[PDB]
């Protein structure tokens, strides 16, 4: 028998036992998440240990089948999933050190406390606390104190742990035949062997740079608008030809600009569209919200939800003595068990979150027939994009008027469309330069283009050039400001957000074109359109079986990520901003500093 | 008179595994095909080569009733001319098949919290089965070019593997009990007829 014939038998056996072990692990984790108790932690440790072990033994066994002797490109993907070791290639003396470094560097982040000045007894922690001041206060000095306290007494403790993290993971990177840890991260987007659909690892940097070059002007105009409306609020602290101080952007790190609507609203006399009081005045509940979401999905063309979803799934906070997490998640336990845990309330935000998680569940249901190792999204940005387009389409005034929440007499005026577009832009357009800058900095640090003694100096000059944000106080080579974020201190990738943002609008434009919608793109609903549902399902069915280029081509018609639909979404806002910015300066100079 | 024992086949407390399917010969009795309908959801009640309505009009010499428990999504594999895993290594029907196939859900009986590991099915086999044949031998499957010597390991697998039914699994993974009714005409007087 050939080596390709032997591989299929091993894969069948692996799938059979993997499904059962994974279901046990997921059920234990769910039982703990819906019921906090020490016995549940004990249950959740044993199942995890058994799974991780199993997987290690199978990975060890799957390396006696040479790769250059299998020619189906479907066995090849599963063997590539099993064969990767990654972290076990290092010797035992360094594997323990890496785990200790990661655990300690995570503990320093979670257990963090900025003791305020004078009074020493009072001290404040992130989460409830040093996040409320940055999101709601309006005093320059208070915000600067919070910013600098967090930067100084959480980052210096993490600098001489990241300094070893970098080398100890670069060693693992070239121990698995790579060039650095950045290439290891970028390897998700790599496709080899399928003619007309190859995507190399290095093409991602070029694609990101070329998309940002087109995004830039809209960001510049939004930046100018915010600078004007923000210099209005702070009498004389912001120069009119310079950058923006980093401690007054609405959140600690400036990741989202959404906490500026109260200061940058276009027309402050016209309120937004909130239907919470209407829902309350009709005796709504959780079941009604989820049946409306299911009704929308069935109207599009996708199937209903299984009886298990309605029996074994917790939609309301249990209350009483039971304590459970209330972070909305969508669970795919396997073997036909799909559940949603969400502590929902009667609110429009919960109404949209229901659609988001409902789309997660639908996408999970779509590829249930694929092999075990191919039951995931094509890349790391498709799943959340599919989740987000549903919430995009479910918040339009037309859809709300269809379901009775919004009265028919409501008239869409142009003064509210601009408000909605600005509120959306403060969250979508704002985060893209931040994400791009952070990924480029991490890639250069891992590669070796940034010497060990120029970290912060390079970081802040990039921060000035790309994002237009300037620090209020000077930082030497002792702080570790980028480590101040969950994702840098806990080893997660960050380009997934950029890719998801650019994918969701491509999907939305394709679906709206399939639905014969006329007018602006932001007023589009894909309800009552079976063509759009079929076009979407054609890609949801594939999973990881096909390259993500082909999956994108199935829906959009192109083999690469494109940043024209997003600009088409924000055309009225761009015209309005150009009209409003005819007496100011668009752009910033990287010389002015609030500390002079 | 004398009423064939269909309620020892459709109502037993324990069914057999797929690879050890029970076959019961029914002869020398009057069979009414009407207590059979007094179930409920009959997920599948397909009849091949025989009219279900005109069923109480034809006489046969032997009637065979097979019993086993399979998964929900494998019911479609019990039909003449199907390829897969159950119909190649566990239970295969001839192309010129006369009879009926009946299936129904048994989640409330054959499923327990923790895992009902009492149901097995063969997954490895050198060659396909001939129609109406069973194999209950447990020897290690040699998937490689080296002798196995009766020990499980590399390129050596145990041919049987359990189902593990839990009460929260989906419809496609829930237990289903299947009874197959077979008929034949031989060179003997037909001693099986309806009332
Ligand atoms: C939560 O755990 C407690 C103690 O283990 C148990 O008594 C209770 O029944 C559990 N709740 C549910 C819904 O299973
Ligand atoms: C790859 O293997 C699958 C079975 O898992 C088979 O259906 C498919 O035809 C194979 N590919 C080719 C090109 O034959
Ligand atoms: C680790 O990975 C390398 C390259 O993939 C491989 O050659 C090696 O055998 C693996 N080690 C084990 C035992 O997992
Ligand atoms: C469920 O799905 C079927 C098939 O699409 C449809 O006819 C039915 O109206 C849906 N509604 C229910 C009852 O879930
Ligand atoms: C709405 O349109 C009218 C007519 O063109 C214009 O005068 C008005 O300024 C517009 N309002 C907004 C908010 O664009
Ligand atoms: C979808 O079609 C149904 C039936 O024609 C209708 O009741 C509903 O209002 C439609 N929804 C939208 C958003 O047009
Ligand atoms: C199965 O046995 C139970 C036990 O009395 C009886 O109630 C039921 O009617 C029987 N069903 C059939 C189809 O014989
Ligand atoms: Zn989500």
């Amino acid at each position: 028998s050939t080596i390709e014939e032997q591989a299929k038998t091993f894969l069948d056996k692996f799938n059979h036992e993997a499904e059962d072990l994974f279901y046990q692990s997921s059920l234990a984790s769910w039982n703990y998440n819906t019921n906090i108790t020490e016995e549940n932690v004990q249950n959740m440790n044993n199942a995890g240990d058994k799974w991780s072990a199993f997987l290690k033994e199978q990975s060890t066994l799957a390396q006696m089948y040479p790769l250059q002797e299998i020619q189906n490109l479907t066995v090849k993907l599963q063997l590539q999933a099993l064969q990767q070791n990654g972290s076990s290639v290092l010797s035992e003396d360094k594997s323990k050190r890496l785990n200790t470094i990661l655990n300690t560097m995570s503990t320093i982040y979670s257990t963090g406390k900025v003791c305020n000045p004078d009074n020493p007894q009072e001290c404040l922690l992130l989460e409830p606390g040093l996040n409320e001041i940055m999101a709601n206060s309006l005093d320059y000095n208070e915000r600067l104190w919070a910013w600098e306290s967090w930067r100084s007494e959480v980052g210096k403790q993490l600098r001489p742990l990241y300094e070893e993290y970098v080398v100890l993971k670069n060693e693992m990177a070239r121990a698995n035949h790579y060039e650095d840890y950045g290439d290891y991260w970028r390897g998700d987007y790599e496709v080899n062997g399928v003619d007309g659909y190859d995507y190399s690892r290095g093409q991602l940097i070029e694609d990101v740079e070329h998309t940002f070059e087109e995004i830039k002007p809209l960001y510049e105009h939004l930046h100018a608008y915010v600078r004007a409306k923000l210099m209005n609020a702070y009498p004389s602290y912001i120069s009119p030809i310079g950058c923006l101080p980093a401690h007054l952007l609405g959140d600690m790190w400036g990741r989202f600009w959404t906490n500026l609507y109260s200061l940058t609203v276009p027309f402050g006399q016209k309120p937004n569209i909130d239907v919470t009081d209407a829902m309350v005045d009709q005796a709504w509940d959780a079941q009604r919200i989820f049946k409306e979401a299911e009704k929308f999905f069935v109207s599009v063309g996708l199937p209903n939800m299984t009886q298990g979803f309605w029996e074994n799934s917790m939609l309301t906070d249990p209350g009483n003595v039971q304590k459970a997490v209330c972070h909305p998640t969508a669970w795919d336990l396997g073997k036909g068990d799909f559940r949603i845990l969400m502590c929902t309330k009667v609110t429009m935000d919960d109404f949209l979150t229901a659609h988001h998680e409902m789309g997660h569940i639908q996408y999970d249901m779509a590829y249930a027939a694929q092999p075990f190792l191919l039951r995931n999204g094509a890349n790391e940005g498709f799943h959340e994009a599919v989740g987000e387009i549903m919430s995009l389409s479910a918040a339009t005034p037309k859809h709300l008027k269809s379901i009775g929440l919004l009265s028919p007499d409501f008239q869409e005026d142009n003064e509210t469309e601009i408000n909605f577009l600005l509120k959306q832009a403060l969250t979508i357009v704002g985060t893209l330069p931040f994400t791009y800058m952070l990924e480029k900095w991490r890639w250069m640090v891992f590669k070796g283009e940034i010497p060990k003694d120029q970290w912060m100096k390079k970081w802040w000059e990039m921060k000035r050039e790309i994002v237009g944000v300037v620090e209020p106080v000077p930082h030497d080579e002792t702080y570790c400001d980028p480590a101040s974020l969950f994702h840098v201190s806990n080893d997660y990738s960050f380009i997934r957000y950029y890719t998801r943002t650019l994918y969701q609008f491509q999907f939305q434009e394709a679906l709206c074109q399939a639905a014969k919608h006329e007018g602006p793109l932001h007023k589009c609903d894909i309800s009552n359109s079976t063509e759009a549902g079929q076009k979407l399902f054609n890609m949801l069915r594939l999973g990881k079986s096909e390259p993500w280029t082909l999956a994108l081509e199935n829906v959009v018609g192109a083999k690469n990520m494109n940043v024209r639909p997003l600009l088409n979404y924000f055309e009225p806002l761009f015209t309005w901003l150009k009209d409003q910015n005819k007496n100011s300066f668009v752009g910033w100079s990287t010389d002015w500093s609030p500390y002079a | 008179t004398n009423l064939c024992p269909f309620d020892e086949v459709f109502n037993a407390t324990r069914f057999a595994s797929v690879y050890a399917w029970n076959r019961k010969r029914i002869s020398n009795c009057v069979a009414d095909y009407s207590v059979l309908y007094n179930f409920a959801p009959f997920f599948a009640f397909k009849c091949y080569g025989v009219s279900p309505t005109k069923l109480n009009d034809l006489c046969f010499t032997n009637v065979y009733a097979d019993s086993f428990v399979i998964r929900g999504n494998e019911v479609s594999q019990i039909a003449p001319g199907q390829t897969g895993n159950i119909a190649d290594y566990n239970y295969k029907l001839p192309d010129d098949f006369t009879g009926c196939v009946i299936a129904w859900n048994s989640n409330k009986l054959d499923s327990k919290v923790g895992g009902n590991y009492n149901y097995l099915y063969r997954l490895f086999r050198k060659s396909n089965l001939k129609p109406f044949e069973r194999d209950i031998s447990t020897e290690i499957y040699q998937a490689g070019n080296k002798p196995c010597n009766g020990v499980a390991g590399f390129n050596c697998y145990f041919p049987l593997r359990s189902y593990g039914f839990r009460p929260t699994y989906g419809v496609g993974h829930q237990p289903y009990r299947v009874v197959v009714l077979s008929f034949e005409l031989l060179h003997a007087p037909a001693t099986v007829c309806g009332p």
